[PDB]
Protein backbone atom coordinates (compact mmCIF):
# COMPACT_ATOMS: atom_id res chain seq x y z
CA UNK A 1 0.00 0.00 0.00
CA UNK A 2 2.74 2.26 0.86
CA UNK A 3 6.39 2.12 -0.11
CA UNK A 4 9.64 3.66 0.56
CA UNK A 5 10.18 7.01 -0.92
CA UNK A 6 6.47 7.49 -1.48
CA UNK A 7 5.36 11.30 -1.01
CA UNK A 8 3.15 11.18 1.69
CA UNK A 9 1.25 13.99 3.92
CA UNK A 10 0.16 13.02 7.62
CA UNK A 11 -1.66 15.74 9.58
CA UNK A 12 -0.72 17.57 11.28
CA UNK A 13 3.03 18.07 10.41
CA UNK A 14 1.75 17.97 6.66
CA UNK A 15 4.51 16.52 4.20
CA UNK A 16 7.27 13.54 4.84
CA UNK A 17 8.40 10.57 2.65
CA UNK A 18 7.93 6.96 3.83
CA UNK A 19 11.42 5.55 5.24
CA UNK A 20 10.62 1.91 5.06
CA UNK A 21 8.66 -0.55 7.35
CA UNK A 22 9.89 -0.49 11.14
CA UNK A 23 9.30 -2.68 13.48
CA UNK A 24 9.05 -1.24 17.20
CA UNK A 25 7.74 -2.89 19.98
CA UNK A 26 6.09 -0.23 21.89
CA UNK A 27 4.53 -0.85 25.56
CA UNK A 28 5.06 -4.56 25.62
CA UNK A 29 3.31 -5.14 21.86
CA UNK A 30 5.69 -5.49 19.12
CA UNK A 31 3.81 -4.33 15.86
CA UNK A 32 5.01 -2.88 12.06
CA UNK A 33 4.85 0.39 11.22
CA UNK A 34 5.51 2.71 7.99
CA UNK A 35 8.46 5.12 9.58
CA UNK A 36 7.64 8.66 8.02
CA UNK A 37 10.40 11.41 7.69
CA UNK A 38 9.97 15.05 7.89
CA UNK A 39 11.33 17.95 6.30
CA UNK A 40 14.79 18.92 7.52
CA UNK A 41 13.08 17.94 10.72
CA UNK A 42 14.55 15.01 13.34
CA UNK A 43 11.12 14.43 13.54
CA UNK A 44 9.53 11.34 12.95
CA UNK A 45 5.93 9.62 12.41
CA UNK A 46 5.60 5.69 12.84
CA UNK A 47 2.33 4.62 11.65
CA UNK A 48 0.94 0.88 12.31
CA UNK A 49 0.95 -0.60 8.59
CA UNK A 50 -2.66 -2.07 9.60
CA UNK A 51 -4.82 0.84 8.66
CA UNK A 52 -2.83 3.88 8.06
CA UNK A 53 -5.89 5.27 6.23
CA UNK A 54 -7.39 4.84 8.75
CA UNK A 55 -5.20 7.54 10.91
CA UNK A 56 -4.73 10.32 8.39
CA UNK A 57 -1.91 9.37 6.38
CA UNK A 58 -2.30 9.51 2.47
CA UNK A 59 -0.33 10.22 -0.46
CA UNK A 60 0.70 14.07 -1.86
CA UNK A 61 -0.54 15.00 -5.00
CA UNK A 62 1.08 14.00 -7.74
CA UNK A 63 1.75 16.82 -10.51
CA UNK A 64 -1.34 16.18 -12.22
CA UNK A 65 -3.11 16.86 -9.09
CA UNK A 66 -1.78 20.46 -9.57
CA UNK A 67 -3.85 21.90 -11.85
CA UNK A 68 -6.90 21.69 -10.24
CA UNK A 69 -5.61 23.01 -7.06
CA UNK A 70 -4.33 26.07 -8.88
CA UNK A 71 -7.96 26.48 -10.17
CA UNK A 72 -9.36 26.02 -6.80
CA UNK A 73 -7.36 28.62 -5.60
CA UNK A 74 -8.40 30.79 -8.65
CA UNK A 75 -11.96 29.80 -8.74
CA UNK A 76 -12.79 27.88 -5.66
CA UNK A 77 -15.69 29.14 -3.69
CA UNK A 78 -17.06 27.59 -0.78
CA UNK A 79 -20.27 27.88 1.34
CA UNK A 80 -19.50 29.40 5.08
CA UNK A 81 -20.82 29.60 8.31
CA UNK A 82 -23.06 32.87 8.83
CA UNK A 83 -21.61 33.66 12.20
CA UNK A 84 -17.76 33.81 13.12
CA UNK A 85 -17.90 31.29 15.51
CA UNK A 86 -19.20 28.39 13.07
CA UNK A 87 -16.83 29.58 10.53
CA UNK A 88 -13.76 28.98 12.54
CA UNK A 89 -14.84 25.70 13.51
CA UNK A 90 -15.59 24.79 10.14
CA UNK A 91 -12.16 26.38 8.76
CA UNK A 92 -10.04 25.02 11.78
CA UNK A 93 -11.55 21.66 10.82
CA UNK A 94 -10.73 21.77 7.05
CA UNK A 95 -7.58 23.14 7.81
CA UNK A 96 -6.68 19.80 10.07
CA UNK A 97 -8.11 17.65 8.26
CA UNK A 98 -5.53 18.17 5.24
CA UNK A 99 -7.67 17.66 2.10
CA UNK A 100 -5.56 19.39 -0.02
CA UNK A 101 -8.63 20.12 -2.12
CA UNK A 102 -10.79 21.01 0.34
CA UNK A 103 -7.88 23.68 1.70
CA UNK A 104 -7.73 24.52 -1.64
CA UNK A 105 -11.14 25.26 -2.39
CA UNK A 106 -11.28 26.73 1.20
CA UNK A 107 -8.41 29.36 0.27
CA UNK A 108 -10.60 30.24 -2.68
CA UNK A 109 -13.09 30.69 -0.84
CA UNK A 110 -11.43 33.11 1.76
CA UNK A 111 -9.41 35.14 -0.94
CA UNK A 112 -12.59 35.53 -2.65
CA UNK A 113 -13.70 37.54 0.43
CA UNK A 114 -10.78 39.47 1.26
CA UNK A 115 -11.05 41.28 -2.66
CA UNK A 116 -14.89 41.68 -2.80
CA UNK A 117 -15.93 41.93 0.39
CA UNK A 118 -13.24 42.27 2.81
CA UNK A 119 -11.60 39.04 4.96
CA UNK A 120 -11.84 39.20 9.12
CA UNK A 121 -8.16 38.66 10.71
CA UNK A 122 -9.12 35.49 12.12
CA UNK A 123 -10.55 34.31 8.70
CA UNK A 124 -6.99 35.64 7.27
CA UNK A 125 -5.06 33.34 9.45
CA UNK A 126 -7.12 30.92 8.08
CA UNK A 127 -6.23 31.65 4.56
CA UNK A 128 -2.02 32.09 5.03
CA UNK A 129 -1.93 28.74 7.46
CA UNK A 130 -3.48 27.54 4.35
CA UNK A 131 -1.30 28.60 1.93
CA UNK A 132 1.65 27.36 3.84
CA UNK A 133 0.80 23.78 3.58
CA UNK A 134 -0.53 23.89 0.35
CA UNK A 135 2.81 25.55 -0.50
CA UNK A 136 5.00 23.03 1.14
CA UNK A 137 2.76 20.23 -0.72
CA UNK A 138 3.07 21.53 -3.96
CA UNK A 139 6.73 22.21 -3.55
CA UNK A 140 6.96 18.75 -2.72
CA UNK A 141 5.02 17.52 -5.43
CA UNK A 142 6.62 19.47 -7.84
CA UNK A 143 9.99 19.47 -6.50
CA UNK A 144 10.22 23.41 -6.79
CA UNK A 145 10.69 25.35 -3.23
CA UNK A 146 8.51 27.05 -1.06
CA UNK A 147 8.98 30.10 -2.46
CA UNK A 148 8.73 29.02 -5.94
CA UNK A 149 5.66 26.98 -5.11
CA UNK A 150 3.78 30.07 -3.62
CA UNK A 151 5.21 32.50 -6.27
CA UNK A 152 2.72 30.38 -8.48
CA UNK A 153 -0.34 30.73 -6.29
CA UNK A 154 0.17 34.78 -5.96
CA UNK A 155 -0.12 34.64 -10.03
CA UNK A 156 -3.22 32.31 -9.67
CA UNK A 157 -4.39 35.26 -8.00
CA UNK A 158 -2.92 38.60 -10.03
CA UNK B 1 42.73 16.48 44.21
CA UNK B 2 39.51 17.88 44.72
CA UNK B 3 38.90 19.44 41.60
CA UNK B 4 39.65 15.84 40.04
CA UNK B 5 36.70 14.11 41.14
CA UNK B 6 34.59 17.35 40.12
CA UNK B 7 35.57 17.47 36.52
CA UNK B 8 34.82 13.77 36.79
CA UNK B 9 32.03 14.01 38.55
CA UNK B 10 30.75 16.11 36.17
CA UNK B 11 32.26 14.31 33.67
CA UNK B 12 30.14 10.95 33.74
CA UNK B 13 27.12 12.95 35.00
CA UNK B 14 26.94 13.71 31.33
CA UNK B 15 28.03 11.07 29.01
CA UNK B 16 27.70 13.59 26.60
CA UNK B 17 30.28 11.51 24.07
CA UNK B 18 28.51 8.23 25.36
CA UNK B 19 26.60 6.53 22.04
CA UNK B 20 23.06 7.06 23.94
CA UNK B 21 22.27 3.42 23.79
CA UNK B 22 25.60 2.91 25.17
CA UNK B 23 24.49 5.47 27.68
CA UNK B 24 24.42 4.12 31.12
CA UNK B 25 21.17 4.84 33.94
CA UNK B 26 23.23 7.11 35.42
CA UNK B 27 22.77 10.79 36.52
CA UNK B 28 21.00 12.49 33.39
CA UNK B 29 20.23 9.86 31.74
CA UNK B 30 18.53 8.43 35.60
CA UNK B 31 16.67 11.61 35.54
CA UNK B 32 15.18 11.17 32.14
CA UNK B 33 14.59 7.97 32.95
CA UNK B 34 13.48 8.38 36.45
CA UNK B 35 11.11 10.71 35.02
CA UNK B 36 9.83 9.20 31.91
CA UNK B 37 7.59 7.66 30.83
CA UNK B 38 4.59 9.48 31.52
CA UNK B 39 1.28 8.32 30.60
CA UNK B 40 -1.90 10.37 30.66
CA UNK B 41 -6.21 9.15 29.85
CA UNK B 42 -8.01 6.38 30.33
CA UNK B 43 -6.37 4.24 27.41
CA UNK B 44 -9.77 5.01 25.51
CA UNK B 45 -10.37 8.83 25.71
CA UNK B 46 -7.10 10.33 24.70
CA UNK B 47 -5.18 7.56 26.21
CA UNK B 48 -1.46 9.07 25.95
CA UNK B 49 1.72 8.07 26.64
CA UNK B 50 5.23 10.02 26.38
CA UNK B 51 8.19 8.09 26.46
CA UNK B 52 11.86 8.90 26.11
CA UNK B 53 14.36 7.67 23.69
CA UNK B 54 17.81 9.81 24.37
CA UNK B 55 19.36 12.98 24.64
CA UNK B 56 21.69 15.04 22.58
CA UNK B 57 23.90 17.82 23.67
CA UNK B 58 24.69 19.72 20.81
CA UNK B 59 28.22 21.76 21.34
CA UNK B 60 28.74 25.07 22.71
CA UNK B 61 28.18 28.47 20.98
CA UNK B 62 31.21 30.12 21.66
CA UNK B 63 34.39 28.29 23.42
CA UNK B 64 35.76 29.33 26.74
CA UNK B 65 36.94 32.91 25.07
CA UNK B 66 33.31 34.37 24.10
CA UNK B 67 31.41 33.57 26.96
CA UNK B 68 34.21 35.04 29.52
CA UNK B 69 34.78 38.39 27.01
CA UNK B 70 30.64 38.64 27.32
CA UNK B 71 27.97 38.61 30.62
CA UNK B 72 26.50 35.17 29.15
CA UNK B 73 27.42 31.43 29.76
CA UNK B 74 29.14 28.90 28.91
CA UNK B 75 26.61 26.66 28.14
CA UNK B 76 25.09 23.63 25.48
CA UNK B 77 21.74 23.27 24.53
CA UNK B 78 20.45 20.20 25.70
CA UNK B 79 17.87 18.39 23.59
CA UNK B 80 15.81 15.00 23.89
CA UNK B 81 14.32 13.05 21.52
CA UNK B 82 10.31 11.95 22.53
CA UNK B 83 7.99 10.28 21.42
CA UNK B 84 4.17 10.67 21.67
CA UNK B 85 2.24 7.49 21.51
CA UNK B 86 -1.68 7.61 20.96
CA UNK B 87 -2.74 4.55 22.87
CA UNK B 88 -6.25 4.89 21.07
CA UNK B 89 -5.01 4.68 17.28
CA UNK B 90 -1.11 3.53 17.66
CA UNK B 91 0.64 6.25 16.21
CA UNK B 92 3.84 7.32 17.29
CA UNK B 93 5.26 11.29 16.73
CA UNK B 94 8.92 11.59 17.55
CA UNK B 95 10.15 15.38 17.70
CA UNK B 96 13.86 15.85 19.24
CA UNK B 97 12.78 18.98 21.50
CA UNK B 98 14.63 21.54 22.94
CA UNK B 99 14.71 21.74 27.13
CA UNK B 100 17.39 24.25 28.29
CA UNK B 101 20.84 25.37 27.95
CA UNK B 102 23.11 23.69 29.86
CA UNK B 103 26.10 25.21 31.62
CA UNK B 104 29.56 23.55 31.12
CA UNK B 105 32.88 22.99 33.53
CA UNK B 106 36.60 23.82 32.34
CA UNK B 107 39.33 21.80 32.89
CA UNK B 108 39.89 24.04 35.57
CA UNK B 109 36.80 23.10 37.39
CA UNK B 110 34.35 26.34 37.06
CA UNK B 111 31.76 27.32 34.97
CA UNK B 112 31.09 30.92 33.01
CA UNK B 113 28.03 32.17 34.64
CA UNK B 114 26.46 35.52 33.07
CA UNK B 115 30.38 35.84 32.22
CA UNK B 116 31.20 35.22 36.03
CA UNK B 117 33.83 32.27 36.73
CA UNK B 118 31.51 30.99 39.56
CA UNK B 119 31.81 27.55 41.10
CA UNK B 120 29.54 25.04 43.15
CA UNK B 121 31.00 23.16 45.94
CA UNK B 122 30.47 19.79 46.80
CA UNK B 123 28.01 18.94 49.78
CA UNK B 124 27.57 16.07 51.96
CA UNK B 125 29.23 13.50 50.09
CA UNK B 126 27.63 14.22 47.15
CA UNK B 127 29.64 15.36 44.18
CA UNK B 128 29.03 18.16 41.55
CA UNK B 129 27.60 16.21 38.85
CA UNK B 130 25.10 14.29 41.61
CA UNK B 131 23.95 17.45 43.14
CA UNK B 132 23.33 18.95 39.95
CA UNK B 133 21.74 15.75 38.61
CA UNK B 134 19.42 15.58 41.10
CA UNK B 135 18.19 19.54 39.96
CA UNK B 136 17.97 17.83 36.80
CA UNK B 137 15.94 15.19 38.52
CA UNK B 138 13.94 18.58 39.64
CA UNK B 139 12.92 20.56 36.60
CA UNK B 140 11.90 17.05 35.21
CA UNK B 141 9.75 16.58 37.96
CA UNK B 142 8.12 20.36 37.67
CA UNK B 143 7.94 19.63 33.35
CA UNK B 144 6.20 15.92 34.02
CA UNK B 145 2.82 16.61 35.54
CA UNK B 146 3.10 19.93 32.71
CA UNK B 147 3.31 17.55 30.04
CA UNK B 148 0.95 15.75 31.74
CA UNK B 149 -1.77 18.08 32.12
CA UNK B 150 -1.60 19.07 28.72
CA UNK B 151 -2.11 15.19 27.92
CA UNK B 152 -5.46 15.87 29.18
CA UNK B 153 -7.41 19.17 27.52
CA UNK B 154 -7.59 16.66 24.58
CA UNK B 155 -6.90 17.57 20.82
CA UNK B 156 -5.04 14.03 20.44
CA UNK B 157 -4.75 14.17 16.32
CA UNK B 158 -3.35 18.08 16.81
CA UNK B 159 -1.13 17.04 19.87
CA UNK B 160 2.74 16.34 19.13
CA UNK B 161 5.65 15.89 21.17
CA UNK B 162 6.70 19.20 20.35
CA UNK B 163 3.39 20.87 21.87
CA UNK B 164 3.64 19.03 25.30
CA UNK B 165 7.02 20.80 25.91
CA UNK B 166 8.43 24.03 26.81
CA UNK B 167 12.00 24.88 28.14
CA UNK B 168 10.73 26.69 30.93
CA UNK B 169 10.46 24.49 34.17
CA UNK B 170 13.85 23.28 33.01
CA UNK B 171 15.30 26.38 32.24
CA UNK B 172 14.40 27.55 36.05
CA UNK B 173 15.40 24.64 37.73
CA UNK B 174 19.12 25.35 36.71
CA UNK B 175 18.55 28.93 36.67
CA UNK B 176 18.47 28.77 40.41
CA UNK B 177 20.85 25.68 41.48
CA UNK B 178 23.68 27.92 39.43
CA UNK B 179 22.24 30.89 41.63
CA UNK B 180 23.85 29.39 44.38
CA UNK B 181 27.12 29.03 43.72
CA UNK B 182 30.56 30.78 44.68
CA UNK B 183 32.73 32.96 42.61
CA UNK B 184 36.27 32.12 42.23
Amino acid sequence: EFRPGDKVVLPPYGVGVVAGIAQRSVSGVSRAYYQVDFPGSRSKAYVPVEAPHSVGLRKALAPEEVPVILDLLKNGRMPLPKQWAARHRKTSEILADGNPYRIAQMAGQLRAWEVERGLPDLDRQALRRAIHLLAEEVAQSLEITVQEAKRLFEEAWG
Amino acid sequence: PLTEIQVESYKKALQADVPPEKRENVGIQAAFKETFPIEEGDKGKGGLVLDFLEYRIGDPPFSQDECREKDLTYQAPLYARLQLIHKDTGLIKEDEVFLGHLPLMTEDGSFIINGADRVIVSQGGRTVGELMADQFRVGLARLARGVRERMVMGSPDTLTPAKLVNSRPLEAALREFFSRSQLS
